[PDB]
């Protein structure tokens, strides 16, 4: 519709501009913006990257070596007949493959907080930034990603990807989000076992960072020592209080305590006969 | 230095200055995107376009008989080995206003409503305003059409249409109007009517044998037979009236 054609070349390539004319053309020239590059066989530009290829009375073509972002502009071919002037214009568009230049660091938040993740990429044409959740399929077309009231199931790796539609690869990058929540005791077991048989107590409280589980026998606490014949095994989500054989002093009330940086909890279980 | 926007009149000669730098520098003039001059070569086929070279460093574009078609952006690309120089100039060509139509000199009778037209053109668009020759009047509102309802006797005369522009505005043409009114006698005889009436002096049964606006009777060596009541009959194509007076 408009005589402004788009001629996109990859950065660093060579751009050749061909101007096709009939026989009755008196003058002809290629112009960068409003500055002449070549007027027939006369070189006007001081840039050695511009070379003259064809000056046949049927076509006038020049070459640009090592095309750069600064070379982007409207290139016109003005030529003259005996009666009227002519211009055929071309718009040089430089393409740069997309690449992420800034992305958020691995963030930690407390459960229910608010998280904002940014993924900044540069590229020409303007690159499309996309956020993705690696554990559960989710996509948001935006440079920034905000998570409100983030929960346990939303923590994980958040991949960012950007592409400018070029043949080159999208150069995606990933960021890990780890939410923190205080321990909540989910499961508690008490044992009513006879003398001579083994028994065990346990508590189940999941927390991030993992809760330091504490055991209490009546007032005192257990140290997992061979004295009194007791041994506690602590895990990431549990802590089993193990009783090998029996003992008269072992019978009584017990309490476990699971605590991390965000809170603490305690539950009471007994050991009976 | 020089100018970024240049305004000139239609038909004048415009000079777009573009002094270039010392050395072997070569200059080029550009109409829009096309080449007008490239150093010494004249790419243009127009006889009105030329280069005025006052000194070796001077490089100017001169357009004689500049027209509306010539308005637009002109670019002079001074080429220095270090960095090229560019001095674009937007040319605006002005057309003085021209009143191309106006109502003919008309003579319409009194009481009617008449509309006077005055159409003009130019670049930019002119504004048409009206006025009345008579001193006892107010300037009418800016409108190409002037409509008067029930025109009176005193509203006749010349109406001066004025088409104005911000620059080189003078464009004044007049149209005279004459309102015809049935004559009425104001004093006895003495009257006023248009077209000028032929006063008839009728004494009694018949008229027996004179300023344009007045009629003077002669009464010397008065006789007893002459005494009586006479009438002043003023008749025109529009109307006739009579007024008596004793003597
Ligand atoms: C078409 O015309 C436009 C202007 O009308 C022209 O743009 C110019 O491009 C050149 C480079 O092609 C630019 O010069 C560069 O400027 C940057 C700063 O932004 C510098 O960092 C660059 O330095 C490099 O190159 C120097 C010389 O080669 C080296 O000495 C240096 O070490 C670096 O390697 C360089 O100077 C210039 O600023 C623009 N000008 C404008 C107004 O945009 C474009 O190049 C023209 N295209 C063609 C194909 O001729
Ligand atoms: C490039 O493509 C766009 C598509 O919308 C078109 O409008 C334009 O005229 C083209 N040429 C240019 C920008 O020189
Ligand atoms: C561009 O042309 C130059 C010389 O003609 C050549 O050396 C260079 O390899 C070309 N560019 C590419 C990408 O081949
Ligand atoms: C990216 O932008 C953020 C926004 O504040 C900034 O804190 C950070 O330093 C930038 N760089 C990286 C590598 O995240
Ligand atoms: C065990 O718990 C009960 C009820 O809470 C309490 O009355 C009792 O005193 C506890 N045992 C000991 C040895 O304190
Ligand atoms: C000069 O430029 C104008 C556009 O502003 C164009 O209409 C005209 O044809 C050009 N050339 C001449 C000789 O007027
Ligand atoms: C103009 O004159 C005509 C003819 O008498 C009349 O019918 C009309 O009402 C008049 N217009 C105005 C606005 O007085
Ligand atoms: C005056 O004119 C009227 C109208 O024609 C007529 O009736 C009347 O007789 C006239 N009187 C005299 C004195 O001329």
């Amino acid at each position: 519709n408009s005589p402004a054609d788009n001629y996109t070349v990859c950065e660093g390539d060579n751009a050749t501009l061909s101007c096709f004319i009939d026989e009755h053309v008196t003058r002809v020239a290629w112009l960068n913006r409003s500055n002449i590059l070549y007027a027939g066989n006369d070189r006007w530009t001081s840039d050695p990257r511009v070379r003259l290829l064809i000056n046949t009375p049927e076509e006038f073509s020049i070459l640009i070596t090592e095309v750069g972002l600064g070379d982007e502009g409207l290139y016109t071919c003005s030529f003259q007949t005996r009666h009227q002037p002519y211009t055929t214009q071309v718009y040089l568009i430089v393409h740069v493959p997309a690449r992420i230049v800034n992305i958020s660091s691995p963030v930690t938040v407390n459960e229910g907080g608010n998280v904002n993740l940014l993924c900044l990429a540069v590229g020409r044409p303007e690159p499309t930034v996309t956020w993705r959740q690696l554990r559960d399929g989710f996509t948001s077309e935006g440079e920034i990603l905000e998570i409100s009231d983030i929960q346990r199931g939303q923590a994980g790796e958040y991949e960012c990807v950007t592409h400018n539609g070029v043949n080159s690869a999208p150069d995606s990058r990933r960021v890990l989000v780890t939410v923190n929540y205080p321990p909540t005791i989910t499961d508690v077991t008490s044992a009513r076992t006879a003398l001579g048989r083994a028994a065990l107590l346990r508590c189940e409280a999941m927390a991030v960072p993992p809760a330091d589980f504490q055991w209490y026998k009546d007032d005192r606490l257990l140290s997992s020592g061979t004295a009194e014949g007791l041994k506690v095994q602590t895990e990431r989500t549990r802590s089993m209080l193990l009783f090998a054989n029996v003992s008269a002093r072992h019978y009584g009330n017990y309490t476990c305590r699971a605590a991390n940086r965000l809170g603490a909890s305690s539950a009471s279980m007994r050991l009976l006969r | 230095a020089a100018v970024d926007n240049m305004m000139v009149r239609k038909g004048d000669t415009a000079v777009l200055r573009c002094y270039l730098e010392d050395g072997a520098s070569k200059g080029a003039w550009l109409n829009r995107s096309s080449i007008i001059f490239a150093g010494g070569d004249k790419w243009s086929v127009d006889p009105r376009v030329s280069i005025s070279t006052l000194n070796k460093r001077d490089y100017s574009l001169q357009i004689q008989n500049v027209d509306v078609t010539d308005d637009g952006p002109y670019t002079c690309s001074v080429q220095t080995q270090h960095t090229p120089r560019t001095m674009q100039v937007h040319l605006t060509v002005q057309v003085p206003p021209k009143i191309y139509d106006i109502s003919n000199d008309m003579t319409v009778n009194e009481g009617t409503n008449v509309t006077l037209t005055c159409l003009a053109t130019g670049k930019p668009e002119p504004s048409i305003s009206w006025r009345h020759i008579s001193p006892s009047a107010k300037p009418f509102e800016n409108g190409q059409y002037l409509d008067i309802y029930g025109i009176t006797r005193d509203q006749a005369g010349e109406y001066e249409c004025s088409a104005e522009n911000d620059v080189s505005f003078p464009d004044v043409r007049k149209v005279k109007v004459v309102v015809n009114f049935a004559p009425t006698i104001q004093e006895i005889c003495e009257g006023a009517g248009v077209p000028p009436p032929a006063f008839e002096w009728y004494k009694g049964e018949k008229k027996l044998f004179n300023f344009s606006t007045r009629s003077i009777l002669t009464v010397t060596n008065v006789t007893q037979e002459h005494f009586g009541n006479y009438t002043c009959v003023a008749a025109n194509k529009l109307g006739t009236t009579n007024a008596s007076l004793p003597l």
